[PDB]
């Protein structure tokens, strides 16, 4: 059985994607490659890798379910590393999905290294503080 | 008889003074009274030669106005090339106290001397490839104050034991010795024909010696201090002497008399070097005021100042063709002016 | 383009640069040596003095050199013995000397000068002192006064009182009252009180303390001039 | 058509609040501008008058190298002013970060080392004559200058390896990444780097400067030479300037480590690091004004340069 | 006693290696620049390499560059040429030549006696049209050399040199800068010419003047020799 | 002593035998020389920069 926390995570990830300024013609979730969940003393963390198909709907017409899937559009494989707290409030999130022509090895390394930082957010107060932001060395 | 000898010497002095007056008439200012002045001579430093890191005490141009030799008390003789800056030779000395240098007219030998009472003659054109000590003339008691070449085998030195000497480089002995000066001799200047040479002592007198026989011929007197520099007029019939009383005087061979005095009531320091210019119109005198002045040899008025030096100027030279004037002071930095 | 020089002129530039460097490297070695003058009144123990610091370095020539080394310091010492000419003409050559050793034999208070009369040797040495101490060249140069012939003077005190040379003397004619008086009389001629100093010393003891004294004094002069003539840097 | 953008990567969280302009930022910007406009001309004058229009002594070599280091340090300041002016935004690419940080670190460490060696050389040259007469030549000066520059480069090297760039909350920050592969030893790496910087850059130079500048005065007073009024005030000013213009930067760099254990704060590190950097640049500007220009010798040369 | 002696030559298999030495005996090896010069068994001279005084400047002929290395041992007064991958084109007589460059100097003045190497089996061109000419003793003869580029430089010097090789003897320099006579060369030799056209005149030719005369250039360092004008009878 | 005095009086006697000319004639020769050589004097009349070897 599939719970509701992963559904919340994927839908908020797609909403954040559909906030895209340049790229119109928002996609629709078709098949989920993987979706894992884990509880922490501060909240519920979800990691997703999902496949979206371009749809004929306008980017403002994504919530409506009557969208017709076009197999001859475009395919997307996007990862979302997000976590939520009480009342499923989104607090920390990271989304990523470049083109297969990228290296996807250094990209995978940095995406994991930042998803780990997202994981410890909230539990550690100053999680999103990088050492040496304001200095010149 | 001491008293009789003194009396007759006094009467001889009186009669020679009376004759000198008897051959006196209107002076230079009464013949230069009506002639347009040269104007204002402005000079510029064309080049500056550096690398001595001590006091410069002498210099002498070659016959061709391209090469010069300088002596300093860091123990170094340096042969500068006037055009560009490159050094042709850097000769070290056994004695680091040197007050003279000289360039042979043929360009084959150089000379040096100082407090060691010994004149060193250095060779320049050798098979092996190095500058050697060709000769070491000894026999003077006091220090050597001036040293000028006469040929490739003769040399005239004037020393601090109140004597001048005409040597002979081959044998090495004093071919002739000129005595008659009751004081240190600190100057030397050869005539263009190289037969008569004049020397100024430390007792305010200038004597004209004949090289051939070796007997004093003329004595010119009058000054308020020692004599530090002497130079012949290019015509070879007059000369100009510099002293310590800030006065440069002009003496004539055929008149036995003073002609002009280039003094101003603004300078009190003495003169370290004196040199005419070609055609005999400008007299360049280096002072202790860290600068040299250019005087009119006829109008006797200052007409130029060369003040690019920090310390006292000690040597001054004018090339054979009159192209440039090179000065050297007590802080290295030989400077060529044009 | 700057390539207006032939091959031969570029080789001449090479020769010029080799020369000057050799010159600079040589001249650097000539600035680490302490230079001393060796003024003396004559008829003193100057030969003995030069022998004392010569062992540590195991016609008229005029200038005489003496090189010696002590405690990794190199001293060149110039002696002018044969120079009978005027002193006003070559005295400015030694403008940058570190110190002036001045030898005086304190046994000639009674011995009158030879070839002369009513002119004591001590008076002549005092005139020489107040003839080089006020030179317009030696204004920042220190004087190391050496006082020789201890034993002969000690023997001669019991035979000849000091009242002959100094008729105004009032103290007793013995040691510790004549040597100190002589040094004091030799120190008042120092008109440049604010700049130079007098490092008086007694000697003629057959020890090695003379070179040690010169060493100390030259170190002081050096330090003082450095810290006074140099700022920040 | 709609096309597509090469890639988007929006790492952000709303728990924190963004940077905004404050009182301290304007002071920091005016400090940067003042230091730049007052340090470029002075350093240029010193480098021209020392490197070319003079001889080559040892002290002139020290000041040549110090002026070169300070001038190169001040040259790349406009990059930092641009970074700090746009609310900590850095659009010049990743590699320029790794280059600029390395250059700044190398210049700072070289300048500090040269100040230390100037102090030590001053004391030895002004107290020990016999020791100074040897081991004080041009060859030794060149050897020690090469060694100092190599050591400074080696110290500044790790910035070329740890620096990185990250986008965050509609920004692009440049920082030091100590979490390259695993976060198990990032604490050790951060600690060793900052402690090495603190020890080599602050404690050793300050201790050496104080020890030399106090022993020289004490020995001179013992020898009773009555040092001039220009000294003891050209000496007590440079030390004061170093301790005022370099301490409230290593202080903040040390406080930086408390992130791992607990600080529950960001405002203190939010404002105070730009001010520290402004003070450091002020010192780099003020070095030649106080070391060589005030000295009587340079003023006499300038008067004689007419 | 200024002799330079070459050594190390001999028969070498092609593609091998051999080292030539030049032991200066009787003068300062330093303060001089050195040149190697090559002469085929039946062909004129050909410059090989040059090392300046102090080894600061080194030049090679393009036909030997990369294969050859020139060096000097100043303490031992020796000049070395290390020679690798020897082709059949390197069988010749190698001469060690000294040359000193300052104002008024005489480069290429002294030549060594040469060593023999047998290997078992742009650039200014110097033109000597006259390969040989019959001359009777007592007559006057003129040799002409021509240049592909103006040898007269902007500094006034025209870098042409004239050398004489008497058969069974090393080359001897006759004239430097196209006009100056060498030391020890009789006044009956003279040199003249404009740019690109030069003449060497022997007045009242007598015995021991017969042999091969070479013209060498130095407008730019690269020095190329003439084919050689040979005088007999 | 007496020998020095004898040599001095002998030299002074020898000295007072030369013939001398009026100062007007010497001044005339001097003036003629400086006037007849003013053309080849690079210091009196500066040489144009074309033929000046010093810059
Ligand atoms: C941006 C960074 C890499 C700059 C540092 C590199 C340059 C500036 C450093 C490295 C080596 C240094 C040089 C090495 C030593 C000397 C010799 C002496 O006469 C001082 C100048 C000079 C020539 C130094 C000038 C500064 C220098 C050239």
């Amino acid at each position: 059985e599939l719970t509701e926390a992963q559904r919340r995570g994927l839908q908020v990830a797609l909403e954040e994607f559909h906030k895209h300024p340049p790229v119109q013609w928002a996609f629709q979730e078709t098949s989920v490659e993987s979706a894992v969940d884990t509880p922490f003393p501060a909240g519920i963390f979800v990691r997703l890798e999902f496949k979206l198909q371009q749809t004929s709907c306008r980017k403002r017409d994504w919530k409506k379910p009557e969208c017709k899937v076009r197999p001859n559009g475009r395919k997307r494989k996007c990862l979302a590393c997000i976590k939520l707290g009480s009342e499923d409030k989104v607090l920390g999130r990271l989304v990523h999905c470049p083109i297969e022509t990228q290296v996807l090895r250094e990209a995978e390394e940095h995406q994991e290294t930042q998803c780990l930082r997202v994981q410890r957010a909230g539990e550690d107060p100053h999680s999103f503080y990088f050492p040496g932001q304001f200095a010149f060395s | 008889e001491l008293d009789q000898l003194r009396q007759e010497a006094e009467q001889l002095k009186n009669q020679i003074r009376d004759a000198r007056k008897a051959c006196a008439d209107a002076t230079l200012s009464q013949i230069t009274n009506n002639i347009d002045p040269v104007g204002r001579i402005q000079m510029r430093t064309r080049r500056t030669l550096r690398g001595h890191l001590a006091k410069i005490y002498a210099m002498h141009w070659g016959t061709d106005s391209r090469l010069l030799v300088s002596a300093s008390q860091d123990g170094k003789l340096i042969i500068w090339d006037s055009y560009t800056t490159n050094k042709v030779h850097a000769i070290p000395l056994r004695s680091s106290w040197v007050m003279t240098c000289a360039y042979a007219p043929s360009g084959n030998y150089v000379a040096c001397g100082g407090l060691d009472n010994i004149c060193s003659i250095y060779n320049l054109k050798t098979r092996e490839g190095n500058v050697r000590v060709s000769r070491e003339l000894a026999g003077h008691t006091g220090y050597l104050s001036c040293c000028r070449f006469l040929d490739d085998n003769q040399i005239v030195t004037s020393s601090g034991d109140t004597t001048c000497a005409l040597w002979d480089i081959e044998t090495g002995q004093q071919t002739t010795t000129f005595t008659g000066h009751t004081g240190d001799v600190m100057s030397l200047s050869l005539a263009p024909d190289t037969r008569l040479f004049v020397s100024g002592a430390c007792d305010a007198s200038a004597k004209l010696w004949d090289v051939r026989e070796g007997m004093c011929r003329q004595t010119f007197t009058g000054h308020e201090s020692d004599i530090n520099a002497i130079c012949f007029f290019p015509n070879g019939n007059a000369f100009a002497t510099g002293s310590d009383d800030a006065t440069c005087r002009l003496f004539d061979l055929r008149a036995d008399q003073e002609l002009m005095t280039y003094s101003h009531d603004n300078i009190i320091c003495g003169i370290t070097s004196v040199s005419f210019s070609k055609s005999g119109r400008l007299l360049l005198a280096g002072y202790d005021d860290f600068n040299c002045n250019v005087w009119d040899a006829l109008k006797a008025d200052r007409a130029g100042v060369l003040a690019g030096h920090d310390n006292r100027v000690s040597c001054l030279g004018v090339t054979d063709d009159g192209m440039a004037v090179a000065t050297g002071s007590w802080d290295s930095f030989l400077k060529i002016w044009n | 383009m700057g390539c207006t020089l032939s091959a031969e002129d570029k080789a001449a530039v090479e020769r010029s640069k080799m020369i000057d460097r050799n010159l600079r490297e040589d001249g650097e070695k000539a600035a680490r040596e302490v230079k001393l003058l060796l003024l003396g009144a004559g008829e003193s123990g100057k030969s003995t003095i030069v022998k004392q610091m010569k062992i540590i370095h195991e016609k008229t020539t005029g200038i005489v050199e003496t090189h010696f080394t002590f405690k990794d310091l190199h001293f060149k010492m110039f002696d002018v013995g044969a120079q009978r000419s005027e002193r006003k003409k070559w005295i400015h050559c030694f403008e940058g000397v570190t110190a002036i050793i001045f030898c005086v034999a304190l046994s000639d208070y009674d011995l009158v000068l030879a070839e002369d009369e009513e002119m004591n040797r001590m008076h002549e040495s005092m005139k020489l002192f107040d003839s080089i101490c006020n030179n317009k060249w030696f204004t920042d140069t220190s004087i190391i006064l050496f006082l020789n012939k201890k034993d002969l003077f000690e023997e001669k005190i019991k035979k000849s009182p000091l009242t002959i040379c100094y008729p105004e003397y009032a103290g007793s004619n013995t040691y510790e009252e004549a040597a100190a008086y002589i040094q004091c009389q030799f120190e008042d001629l120092n008109k440049r009180k604010d700049t130079k100093e007098i490092y008086t010393h007694f000697t003629c003891s057959t020890d090695t303390k003379n070179v040690q004294f010169v060493f100390d004094a030259v170190t002081d002069v050096i330090i003082k001039n450095n810290l006074k003539d140099c700022g920040l840097f | 058509n709609y096309s597509y953008d090469l890639d988007y990567y929006s790492l952000e969280s709303d728990l924190e609040e963004k940077v905004q302009l404050g009182v301290v930022h304007w002071v920091s910007l005016v400090l940067y501008c003042l230091a730049f406009v007052l340090g470029i001309p002075g350093n240029a004058i010193v480098i021209w008058f020392t490197g070319f229009k003079w001889k080559k002594t040892v002290t002139t070599l020290w000041f040549l190298n110090l002026a070169i280091a300070d001038f190169i340090f001040l040259l790349f300041l406009p990059l930092y002013i641009s970074y700090v002016a746009m609310n900590f935004h850095w659009p010049f690419g990743i590699w320029l970060c790794k280059a600029n940080s390395f250059t700044a670190q190398l210049n700072m460490f070289a300048s500090v080392f040269f100040l230390t060696v100037i102090s030590l050389d001053h004391y030895i040259h002004l107290i020990h004559p016999v020791l100074s007469h040897r081991h004080r030549t041009l060859k030794n000066s060149l050897i020690v200058i090469i060694f100092i520059w190599l050591l400074a480069s080696l110290i500044g090297g790790p910035a070329l390896y740890f620096r990185d760039t990250v986008e965050f909350n509609n920004h692009t920050l440049c920082y030091n990444n100590f979490q390259k592969h695993d976060p198990d030893l990032t604490l050790i790496r951060h600690h060793v780097l900052t402690w090495v910087k603190f020890i080599i850059g602050y404690l050793f130079p300050l201790l050496t400067m104080s020890i030399c500048y106090l022993c020289l005065i004490f020995k001179v007073k013992k020898r009773s030479i009555l040092i001039s009024s220009r000294h003891f005030w050209t000496i007590l000013v440079v030390v004061v300037a170093f301790v005022v213009c370099w301490t409230p930067y290593h202080l903040f760099s040390i406080w930086e480590l408390t992130i791992h254990h607990n600080s529950y704060s960001h405002h203190v590190m939010q404002a105070g690091i730009p001010l520290s950097t402004g003070l450091a640049f002020l010192n780099s500007c003020l070095n030649p004004i106080l070391y060589v220009l005030i000295s009587k010798k340079f003023q006499a040369r300038f008067r004689s340069s007419v | 006693d200024v002799q330079l002696v070459e050594s190390g030559g001999g028969l070498v298999q092609p593609g091998g290696s051999r080292k030539l030495s030049c032991s200066a005996s009787g003068f300062a090896f330093s303060s001089f620049g050195m040149h190697w010069v090559r002469q085929a068994p039946e062909k004129g001279l050909e410059w090989v390499a040059y090392i300046s005084s102090g080894s600061g400047t080194i030049y090679y002929a393009d036909t030997v560059k990369g294969r050859f290395t020139i060096s000097r041992d100043d303490p031992k007064n020796t000049l070395f040429l290390q020679m690798t991958s020897l082709r059949s084109e390197d069988t010749a007589m190698y001469y060690c030549v000294r040359s000193i460059y300052y104002y008024g100097s005489s480069p290429f003045d002294f030549w060594g006696q040469g060593t023999t190497l047998t290997v078992s089996s742009s650039d200014i061109v110097m033109t000597q049209a006259t390969s040989s000419v019959p001359v009777t003793p007592g007559e006057s003869v003129s040799i002409s050399c021509r240049s592909s580029k103006s040898l007269l430089h902007s500094n006034g010097n025209t870098y042409l040199y004239w050398f004489l090789q008497r058969p069974g003897q090393s080359p001897q320099l006759l004239i430097y800068r196209m006009s100056n006579l060498a030391s020890g060369v009789p006044d009956r030799f003279s040199g003249s010419g404009s740019g690109t056209a030069f003449t060497l005149t022997i007045s009242r030719l007598e015995a021991e003047d017969v042999g091969v005369y070479y013209c060498m250039q130095h407008l730019e360092y690269p020095l190329t020799f003439g084919a050689g004008t040979k005088l007999e009878l | 002593s007496i020998a020095q005095a004898r040599k001095l009086v002998e030299q002074l006697k020898m000295e007072a035998n030369i013939d001398r000319i009026k100062v007007s004639k010497a001044a005339a020769d001097l003036m003629a020389y400086c006037e007849a050589h003013a053309k080849e004097d690079p210091l009196l009349t500066p040489v144009p920069a074309s033929e000046n070897p010093f810059r």
